[PDB]
């Protein structure tokens, strides 16, 4: 009300507007889906247009061979985050010659959104990204929010209507995570849960949007035709 | 943040006027009036104190009328403090023109630029103009004997004779009336005290509220001479033209 | 270049310099105008570091054209002289100086008088009745000494270069492929075509 | 005086044909009258059929490799995972090691 | 973080008024009396020590201020604000002066100077008016004894004589009365003496009240001898001894 | 007052979402995408009868195989032009190519949001870029100050935009050819324009892969005019 | 009302966030009291340490600036600390730029200089603490100078500061009067602090144990604070007589 | 009034609004506390399960600093790594110049100083963060606890979050019990215990707790997690006194 | 550095500041800029309410920004020496490193640009001026007038005036002038500008003041007896 004119002030019940209001552009986001077993990690993500005659918002970037997220929200801003993780995987690997960990590359994006939240003159970041990974320590699915908290987990949602992906994912828990060896299956699997998330709409071949990335499968991501299969 | 207390100083109202400028002018319409007349053998500058104290030291004294090089000189109307920064800084210019060419700086290279930092301060730095406004009295080999004024908007302009400060409006239809072309100084000298002498709040003009210039060719032989007329010069002129 | 005179007479500044433009063993250009027009009755010729003598001549015919337009008024020879002499001045004390040696060549028009002005790369200023730039000097100061005369016309100030030129030719070692003559008096600068 | 530049000796040599092109190099790394290593590979795989060699200066050459290669890497990021065509990585190139003019990489590149 | 304060926090009001040099001006009148007299061969300036509490050591508050050997400097308004200014006026007696020409500054150029400084703060960025007037006693051999007034405003103006802060009114007219262009500096200083009991109401003697005068030159002050030329500071700060000796014969 | 770089209670930047009505008050800006090439039109709009209507650029070249049409405050267009050729042409000095039409409106759409408390307001302007390349073929973009950029087979911008763009919806299919295209521009502009069309106040240009990036004359888009009068009159 | 947010001059000529740093000096509810002997200085201040989980050693708003100097503060302990680390800070930069340890009476010039600034500036805000510095100092003896947020500082015959300040101040007023001395006539600190004590006492109208007080000691060339055990054989000689 | 609206601006009252309402954002945040022991400190940490969704063990909130050093939060997670990312940086300076590892109190002030720093000013924000630190030192154990307004002081037990006062109740308790001292393992039991206990006031999510702990004999004067048999056993100790 | 956004967007989707600075236009004195055949011709108001003026010294309206290009204007006078330098010095700069002077476009465009960048550059308010630039490209005998404004939009305007009650001018030179037959010559030219501010301006005395550019930088300013000339005609005419 009063206190909401900037990321600088604080609630007398001790809330950050401000970060509450990019949090919102999230909800207003389309939806997507992260779930992961132990061998593979995949994304699924509803893309948007702005009509018939428009292509279709691509949600899902890559940030190295072993790494990549899809977002929810301000486009622009993701951009701006996962060319930021670009960097920080590359320099990972030019310094140390090492694959920067997942959890790592959340902690970083953490810090990074953070500081924007406690400084005058700048805002906070307005949009949400699942990042999917494999590691030295395997799978990895990370939610990061741009109030700068960052949690890992087997399966999650953001997005418009992500509360259906993801209580489908929180009964399925036991199934998928034991797709281990089935890049397929999984994929199955989370192509059924965004379906939890659909209004009115269903997935088309230039609607849908594909990632996955493990064992001995390098991040990549599939869009048009190649998605035909999962319909 | 600090957005909060920023007044804003460089912004328009919305009829397209600067508040700030605005406003400085008014400050300036309560100052001690300044009057300037163009002479065809020289200039006169006359300025009238802001109501003096009897136990004011007179003659080693200095608020209106200061020296910006050996030919020109400006009478001041408004905020004095504001007024020594930019004096300061004109007569630097006109020594860094001298140094750079070898010549005396033009009269109006050096009022363009001073009126030019005046700008400055209504269009950017969000900062406070300066409340002050000048009369310029100078003299050149280009266009001889030239009077000018400037005010915060940094906007100046060319007069023939001129007045600033407290009762402009009634100061200047005087100037008006009485004034004409092929005038001399000592006629000048005699309508700029005249027309203090109606103009003023006080009841009586007196020597020890005034500040009184001359800028003649009257030295020897094409060379222009500046006079600061002493507190016994000043009482003296003003019983020779009967005021007092 | 190398090659610079400039000669002060009753009414006007005449000022000659070389066309050869050589690097190495080869003479690149036989017809360059070492000079710019600083104003309409200001000559400036010049003569130095390769690069260096274009991009300051240029330089200061910019600021001074600058100033005519903004003031619409023209510079004095006196005051252009003593602009180029501030930023030779400069110059020398900057990381890469400028190594450019100059004459300065005007008609005052307020004071109704010829002006030629010798400012070295330095920044070393004098007001001369004739100058000269480099090795030249050591054959057209004595020369000039002897033949000058204050009160000459412009023809004779022209025979009086003639002179210098052919002196030049004889004993000067290196090729500088003639003179572009240049006036300067109270009708502004003109370029004498036939030398 | 420190002296920035060394020279760690070997050879290449890049012969084009029809559909194909080679590359090779001596797998010698030396210093003065030492050896370093007698397997010690210059000739590198860069991606998008490219292949690259940097051969003098061995820590230079390391350097210009490593830089190429990431030059691909973000070529892909930046122009949605296009192929590096060999005229335009061999501009590149160019960029590269001008841009060390005044203190150069002590190499004689070819790809 | 970082001062994002880069703008002007006095500005001009529809009226025409600059409001924090005027509220500033109003913190000089609720401050403690204090005044300046010029006499023939000398410069008397003088001022109450208000003290805070009697377990305060109110010798350890100097309100009367040496800025060079020849000038001396008195306030009325806020201690801190003074103090700085001090500090200030002394540093650039010596950078803007001393360092290039190797002399003092005369009395009417330092006073420019510290106007100067006074004006800065009532322009310049993120920053509120000085909250003194200042009253600037001085001597130089070419301009001989002067006194001068500087306001928050950084107007400054010569006086004769003049008083600043609590009973400055009063004050003013009662050295209209007693001021002429024949006063010796003991005249000065009686009358200064006298000027001061009207506005002082508690205890009125030489550890109450502060004094000073620009007078003749000082050798014993000095320090030391063998400069002919060097003749010692005409600034001297008169004793809680020396002012009592002049209340006897009031 | 407050903050340049604020969000809504709904989840949206104000000055992002006050820029977007700026571009609404904009004249009209068509662009539509055919397998032959992109036809890119606008409405010229002189707010005068003395104002020579042939220097109103509103259709301007980035390279030769991209252009590039505007709608808002055009003002605010210049330095996006200038960083979008240097952009063009700084690519092909580093890698001896042309530069992907998707990247160079990337690198556009990065200015966008480079403003705050960097430029002090967002652009009022919103740009269609078409061109063409050998990966993606021919293309149209339209690149928003939010820092957004969708691909479209057409899209109309401007004050006429809305209505513009549900004609378009109906009449665009996979299989038109460029002067199907043409004709359709010029057609839908007639419709939303307030004053009558003809070849002083509408601009017509186009890309295709053989000839590059060209703006019609004022003497081909007449005929192009006259040539649709007659086929809608023909039934 | 913005001239109550920032330091800038309110109608009737007032600084009103400075006025509220003032406000802030008594939040920790603590009364501190300083006062010269012959030959040293001793200051004491109520040590209050309410939760049971709090390790009471830690618990202390008496600092020890530079070895000859100690300084107390009023106030919160975020500015206290603040204003002790810029001071040790000073202490040590002044030791080692002019050659000799820097003075009670220079360091708290020097503190109330930045206080000053913090009045002026806009985007600094005042530290509310008043700062009483306490030594021996080589040239002008036992030395007693005390700065506060508007950034004023004198030298004191004896101080005090805290709630209940102006009872403590006219206790000490009346032992002067009494005595007609400017310090305590006593020859051992342990006595002067006796002294210091028993007036707290007399003037708050509480009795102490030993971890109710806290207590700083500056004799030539050292300034030290006691322990406990420093402080209950101190109240057991008041006690005794 | 409006006192409330920026930072660094002192009320009537002479009080910061901006700080006590970072405070009610760290008594909104999970419980986190911390014991003092014999011859080191015990931290621990309630973790709410938010969803079967998220991996067990795999989301850790107690952070170490330097190699001796822990420091755990409640309230605003990002801005106690923002500190504790400052913190490191402070430890690692001290380290570079003079050569020791940070001594706890050293460390407390450099974290005291910097919080306090972002109560000076309007152009930032106060953190919303309690934060409870400490280790082993060549001085001994230290446990320490830091406030949004920069305040702290050392402690024999901390908490803070949500459920404060019932842990603080929990540990005055055996600051009566055991004025001799607590040895280090009985501190890892007894802080399962004092979270179990703590999390009656949170007990719509169920949880899962994390421990650390520092100690001069236990793990040799640095900083550990406490894993597998030890943290179970420490859970069924708790799991016991709750029925 | 003073860093506040003070041109913004506002919900409507308006920058107040820009048309605030549109405002400080209109209440500027006339300005009117009419091409012919072979010639350009700018006219311009001078208030009245100034006597006691001296008219040598006094800044002219109309500023030469090179020999073959000037620049009239209105709004604010201050502002407008600002961009005049600015312009004066990229025609210079132009001439250095281009070896050629500036088009009468070039020269709108950077001048243009500048208005342009103080609209969205922090910590500055737009220029509170619009401009007419007239002029002959070099070598080139097809006369130019262009006009900018505060937003930094600009365009090419056969004939076009800008100031207080530039309206009702625009009005007169919309019916009085014919695209396909301009002023054939200059005395054509300048009496139709003279008529156009005659509907405005008060007397013809001292307050017109006409200077007349044509090609190969021949610029020159009319006299008043010159200027009188014409309204002694246009008025004899009138009445009929
Ligand atoms: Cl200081
Ligand atoms: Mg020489």
């Amino acid at each position: 009300n009063n206190y909401d004119g900037d990321t600088v002030t604080f609630s007398p019940t001790g809330r950050l507007f401000q970060v509450e209001y990019a949090l919102e552009a999230i909800k207003q986001g389309s939806v997507t889906v992260g779930l992961r077993s132990n061998t593979h990690a995949v994304l699924v993500a509803l893309k948007r247009n702005a009509d018939e005659l428009s292509s279709y918002q691509k949600k899902i970037i890559k940030c190295d061979e072993h790494m990549g997220l899809s977002l929810a929200g301000l486009a622009p801003d993701a951009r701006v985050l996962s060319n930021y993780l670009r960097q920080q995987c590359n320099y990972s690997s030019l310094v140390f010659n090492r694959k920067l960990a997942v959890e790592r590359a959340g902690h970083l994006l953490c810090d990074k959104a953070q500081k924007n939240t406690q400084s005058y003159g700048g805002r906070p970041y307005g949009v949400g990204l699942l990042i999917i990974g494999y590691d030295k320590s395997g799978a990895h699915l990370l939610e990061f929010q741009p109030s700068g908290n960052v949690t890992e987990l087997y399966g999650t949602a953001i997005g418009a209507r992500s509360q259906g992906a993801k209580t489908y994912l929180e009964r399925t828990l036991d199934t998928f995570i034991k797709i281990d060896g089935n890049p397929d299956e999984l994929i199955k699997a989370g192509v059924e849960a965004i379906s939890q998330s659909l209004r009115d709409e269903s997935l088309t071949v230039d609607n849908l949007s594909i990632a996955i990335v493990g064992k001995d499968t390098p991040f990549t991501i599939y869009d048009g035709e190649a998605v035909a299969k999962y319909i | 943040g600090s957005r909060r207390y920023d007044s804003r100083t460089t912004i328009f109202s919305p009829e397209g006027r600067l508040y700030q400028v605005e406003y400085a002018l008014e400050s300036i319409s309560h100052a001690g009036t300044a009057i300037g007349i163009m002479a065809s053998d020289g200039i006169v500058l006359a300025a009238e104190r802001k109501v003096t104290s009897t136990l004011l030291e007179q003659d080693t004294s200095t608020e209106k009328l200061y020296k910006l090089n050996d030919k020109i000189a400006v009478a001041v109307a408004g905020l004095t403090a504001d007024a020594e920064i930019l004096i300061n800084t004109a007569r630097i210019h006109a020594q860094n023109y001298l140094k750079t060419y070898n010549e005396d700086i033009p009269v109006e290279i050096l009022v363009r630029r001073l009126s030019d930092i005046k700008q400055g301060y209504t269009q950017h730095g969000g900062l406070r103009p300066f409340g002050v406004s000048f009369i310029y009295a100078g003299y050149d080999d280009r266009y001889g004997y030239q009077l000018y004024t400037s005010n915060p908007s940094g906007n100046y302009t060319g007069w023939k004779a001129i007045s600033v400060g407290a009762n402009t409006s009634a100061a200047q239809t005087l100037l008006q009336m009485d004034y004409k072309d092929d005038m001399k100084v000592d006629d000048a000298i005699e309508l700029a005290l005249k027309t203090l002498s109606k103009t003023t709040d006080s009841s009586a003009l007196t020597y020890d509220r005034l500040e009184f210039a001359t800028i003649r060719k009257g030295a020897n032989d094409g060379e222009v001479y500046q006079k600061i007329f002493k507190p016994q010069e000043i009482k003296d002129i003003l019983v020779k033209t009967g005021i007092t | 270049m190398d090659i610079i005179l400039g000669i002060r007479v009753q009414d006007s500044v005449i000022l000659a310099s070389s066309k050869a433009v050589t690097r190495g063993i080869s003479v690149l250009k036989d017809s360059d105008d070492k000079t710019r027009q600083l104003s309409p009755h200001t000559l400036m010729s010049f003569a130095g570091e390769a690069g260096d003598t274009v991009q300051f001549a240029e330089y200061i015919q910019a600021n001074i054209q600058l100033y005519s337009i903004r003031e619409d008024y023209e510079l004095s020879p006196q005051a252009v002289s003593s602009f180029v002499r501030q930023e030779l001045a400069k110059s020398i004390r900057s990381r890469r100086p400028y190594q450019v040696n100059v004459l300065i060549g005007g008609y005052d028009k307020k004071k109704n008088k010829p002006e030629l002005y010798q400012i070295d790369y330095l920044g070393t200023k004098v007001e001369l009745p004739y100058g000269a730039h480099g090795y030249s000097g050591f054959y057209t100061f004595s020369l000039l000494d002897h033949h000058y005369r204050p009160d000459m016309t412009t023809e004779e100030g022209l025979d009086l270069l003639k002179l210098c030129v052919q002196e030049l030719e004889k004993r000067m070692p290196m090729d500088f492929k003639g003179v572009i003559v240049k006036i300067v008096d109270k009708d502004g600068i003109r370029q004498v075509d036939d030398f | 005086q420190f002296n920035p530049y060394g020279d760690n000796g070997g050879t290449i040599l890049g012969i084009a044909g029809e559909d194909f092109a080679v590359l090779a190099g001596d797998t010698r790394n030396i210093t003065d009258y030492s050896i370093n290593s007698r397997y010690e590979p210059k000739v590198f795989d860069c991606g998008d059929n490219i292949v690259m060699s940097a051969n003098g200066f061995a820590a230079d050459g390391d350097a210009l490799v490593k830089r190429f290669k990431n030059s691909v890497k973000w070529y892909h990021f930046d122009h949605n995972d296009k192929k590096l065509s060999i005229n335009s990585a061999a501009r590149n190139i160019q960029h590269l090691l001008y841009g060390k003019r005044f203190f150069p990489y002590y190499v004689h590149t070819i790809i | 973080m970082t001062d994002r304060y880069s703008f002007s926090l006095t500005t001009f009001s529809p009226s025409g008024k600059l409001g924090q040099i005027d509220y500033a001006l109003t913190a000089v009148k609720q401050g403690v009396t204090s005044l300046g007299i010029k006499a023939t061969n000398g410069v008397v300036i003088a001022t109450e020590k208000k003290s805070s509490s009697p377990l305060a050591m109110s010798e350890t508050l100097s309100k009367v201020s040496l800025l060079t050997p020849d000038i001396g400097a008195v306030y009325s308004g806020m201690g801190p604000d003074y103090r700085v200014l001090v500090d200030k006026s002394r540093k650039v007696a010596h950078t803007s002066y001393k360092r290039i020409y190797g002399e003092y500054p005369p009395t009417k150029l330092l006073v420019s100077e510290v106007a100067k400084i006074m004006q800065e703060a009532t322009q310049s960025g993120g920053v509120r008016p000085f909250g003194v007037s200042l009253l600037i006693a001085g001597h130089d051999e070419f301009n001989g004894f002067s006194l001068y007034q500087v306001d928050p405003s950084g107007s400054y103006f010569p006086w004769k004589a003049t008083a600043i802060g609590k009973g400055s009114v009063a004050a003013k007219t009662f050295l209209e009365k007693r001021w002429n262009d024949e006063l010796e500096l003991e005249d000065a200083i009686h009358i200064a003496l006298l000027t001061l009991k009207e506005s002082v109401e508690g205890e009125f003697n030489g550890d109450t009240i502060e004094l000073a005068i620009i007078g003749d030159e000082n050798p014993d002050l000095l320090g030391y001898t063998g400069i002919p030329t060097d003749k010692g500071p005409r600034f001297r700060k008169l004793t809680s001894q020396e002012i009592n000796d002049r209340l006897e014969a009031l | 007052d407050r903050g340049v770089s604020t969000f809504s209670p709904e989840g949206r930047l104000f000055q992002v979402e006050y820029s977007l009505e700026a571009i609404k008050l904009g004249s009209t800006a068509i662009g539509i995408a055919t397998k032959e090439g992109v036809v890119l039109g606008v409405e010229k709009r002189a707010t005068s009868p003395l104002l020579e209507s042939d220097s109103i650029e509103k259709i301007v070249e980035i390279d030769r195989h991209i252009g590039c049409a505007m709608s808002g405050l055009t003002a605010d267009a210049r330095s996006m032009i200038e960083h979008a050729r240097t952009a063009a042409v700084t690519h092909n000095l580093y890698y001896d190519e042309d530069i992907n039409v998707e990247s160079l409106t990337q690198s556009v759409c990065d200015l966008a949001l480079r403003f705050g408390e960097l430029m002090s307001r967002p652009f009022g302007v919103a740009l269609l870029i078409a061109g063409h390349d050998a990966d993606d073929g021919y293309q149209l973009f339209h690149a928003e100050p939010s820092g957004t950029f969708y691909r479209y087979n057409a899209k109309a911008i401007g004050s006429g935009s809305e209505g513009a763009q549900a004609e378009l919806l109906n009449e665009w299919h996979s299989s038109l050819t460029l002067k199907e295209a043409e004709l359709l521009v010029l057609k839908i502009l007639k419709q939303v324009m307030e004053e009558k069309l003809d070849e002083n106040n509408a601009q017509l240009s186009c890309i295709t892969k053989q000839d590059g990036f060209k703006i019609y004359d004022n003497e081909k888009t007449a005929e192009l005019i006259k040539e649709l009068k007659e086929k809608e009159a023909a039934e | 009302g913005y001239d109550r947010h920032i330091t800038i001059f309110s109608p009737e000529g007032r600084l009103y966030q400075v006025e509220y740093a003032f406000k802030a000096t008594n939040q920790t509810n603590i009364n501190s009291l300083a006062v010269r002997g012959k030959d040293c200085t001793v200051v004491i201040s109520q040590k209050k340490v309410p939760d049971k989980l709090l390790d009471p050693t830690t618990v202390s708003y008496i600092f020890c600036i530079s070895r000859t100097i100690g300084m107390v503060v009023n106030g919160p302990i975020p500015d206290a600390r603040n204003a002790a680390l810029r001071a040790k800070a000073e202490a040590a930069e002044f030791r080692y730029k002019y050659g000799y340890d820097m003075p009670c009476d220079v360091l708290a010039k020097r503190m109330a200089n930045l206080s000053q600034i913090y009045t002026q500036r806009a985007y600094m805000r005042p530290l509310g603490v008043i700062l009483t510095f306490v030594s021996v100092d080589e040239e002008l003896g036992p030395s007693i100078y005390k700065t506060d947020p508007a950034g004023y500082y004198v030298g004191y015959k004896a101080t005090a500061t805290g709630p209940k300040q102006q009872e403590i101040t006219t206790n000490l007023e009346n032992h002067f009067k009494k005595s007609k001395i400017d310090h305590i006539n006593e020859e051992s600190w342990e006595k002067v602090v006796e002294f210091a004590i028993t007036h707290m006492i007399d003037a708050l109208g509480t009795e102490f144990s030993k971890n109710d007080l806290e207590v700083g000691v500056a004799t030539k060339d050292k300034f030290f604070t006691l322990s406990a055990e420093n402080i209950e054989e101190r109240l057991v000689a008041i006690a005794e007589q | 009034t409006g006192y409330d609206l920026s930072n660094s601006v002192f009320s009537p009252d002479g009080r910061n609004f901006q700080v006590e309402y970072a405070v009610k954002a760290v008594e909104n945040g999970t419980t986190s506390i911390g014991i003092k022991c014999n011859d080191g400190v015990v931290f621990a940490v309630e973790k709410l399960i938010t969803s079967k969704l998220l991996v067990p063990q795999k989301n850790v909130k107690i952070q170490v600093v330097d190699r001796h050093i822990g420091c755990v939060y409640s309230g605003l997670i990002p801005d106690g790594r923002h500190l504790v990312n400052r913190g490191r940086e402070e430890a690692a300076s001290f380290k570079k110049l003079y050569k020791t590892p940070i001594p706890i109190p050293a460390f407390a002030d450099r974290l005291g100083q910097y919080v306090q720093a972002h109560t000076l000013y309007n152009s930032v924000r106060p953190f919303g963060v309690s934060t409870i630190f400490g280790g082993v030192d060549k001085n001994g154990a230290h446990l320490y606890m830091l406030e949004p307004s920069g305040s702290y002081w050392g402690y024999k037990g901390a908490a803070t979050g949500k459920g404060r006062q019932s842990a603080k109740a929990e540990l005055e308790k055996l600051v009566d019990h055991h004025p001799e001292g607590l040895s280090a393992r009985e501190a890892v039991k007894q802080a399962a215990k004092i979270i179990y206990l703590a999390h009656e006031d949170n007990k719509e999510k169920d949880f899962e707790l994390e421990i650390s702990w520092c100690s001069l004999s236990e793990t040799n004067g640095l900083h550990k997690f406490v894993k597998g048999d030890l943290l179970q056993e420490a859970i069924d100790f708790a799991q016991k006194e709750i029925n | 550095g003073y860093d506040r956004a003070l041109s913004i967007f506002s919900p409507d989707g308006h920058i107040f500041q820009v048309e605030y600075a549109l405002e400080a236009v209109k209440r500027g004195t006339c300005a009117v800029g009419v091409k012919g055949k072979n010639c350009v011709v700018l006219g311009c108001e001078r208030r009245s309410t100034l006597k006691l003026q001296d008219t040598r010294i006094t800044p002219s309206k109309v500023s030469k920004i090179d020999s073959h290009v000037v620049l009239s204007f209105s709004g604010l006078n201050a502002d407008s020496r600002i961009l005049i330098e600015k312009a004066r010095v990229e025609a210079q700069s132009h001439r250095l490193t281009l070896e050629d002077p500036v088009t009468v476009e070039y020269l709108t465009r950077y001048v243009a640009g500048v208005q342009q960048r103080y609209t969205q550059s922090g910590g500055v308010r737009p220029f509170g001026v619009s401009t007419l630039i007239a002029g002959f490209d070099p070598r080139d005998d097809e006369p130019k007038l262009y006009q900018t404004e505060p937003s930094g939009i600009y365009s090419s305007w056969s004939a076009q005036t800008i100031g207080r009650n530039s309206k009702t001018v625009r009005e007169f030179l919309e019916k009085n002038y014919d695209r396909k037959e301009p002023p054939a010559t200059v005395e054509e030219c300048v009496k139709l500008t003279v008529r156009s501010l005659l509907e405005v301006v008060q007397t013809g005395a001292k307050n017109i003041e006409i200077t007349v550019v044509k090609p190969d930088s021949d610029i020159v300013a009319l006299s008043s007896e010159e200027i009188n000339q014409y309204v002694t005609q246009i008025e004899q005419e009138k009445q009929e």
